[PDB]
């Protein structure tokens, strides 16, 4: 039964491949160091 | 005549304070070009120096041209001229308060 066992073994490559796609750590490294620079300041009438 | 004598001056450090230095770098501009209209302000106060007509009067032998010089410098007595672009200055304040009230409530958002 090649055929089983081929499907079988395809299947958990399958597997194995999505659980590697999410296995991950996300971060949040976006601080507001961008927002100081976002001085807006008035024209001054000379 | 009246209005702006040599005391008046505002509040320049709220004023430095409140400027993001280089950012507004014209006010280290205006300031120095105000500060210099005020050594134009330094020199030639309201009364002018006083003359001792009577000196004159004494040494020169026929004192009626001193009385009438005299008397036509009494009588030409020029007040102070006329505000040009004051109104310019108020219309722009009305626009500054305008644009203060804009960027004042956009603040608050």
């Amino acid at each position: 039964p090649w055929i089983m066992v081929f499907l079988v073994s395809m299947a958990l490559l399958w597997a194995i491949m999505t659980m590697v796609f999410f296995l991950y750590q996300p971060r949040s490294v976006s601080s507001a160091k961008g927002f100081s620079d976002r001085t807006v300041y008035l024209n001054w009438k000379w | 005549a009246s209005k702006r004598i040599a005391r008046s001056s505002i509040d320049w450090a709220k004023m430095a304070e409140s400027v993001p230095e280089s950012q507004k770098a014209m006010y280290n501009q205006f300031k120095a070009k105000s500060d210099g209209y005020i050594r134009k302000a330094l020199s030639y106060p309201e009364q002018p120096s006083p003359i001792n007509w009577e000196h004159y009067r004494k040494s020169l032998t026929n004192p009626a041209m001193v009385d009438a010089f005299k008397k036509q410098y009494e009588a030409l007595k020029v007040p102070y001229p006329e505000d040009k672009v004051s109104s310019q200055i108020d219309a722009q304040e009305a626009e500054a308060k305008k644009e203060i009230t804009k960027f004042i409530q956009e603040s608050r958002g």
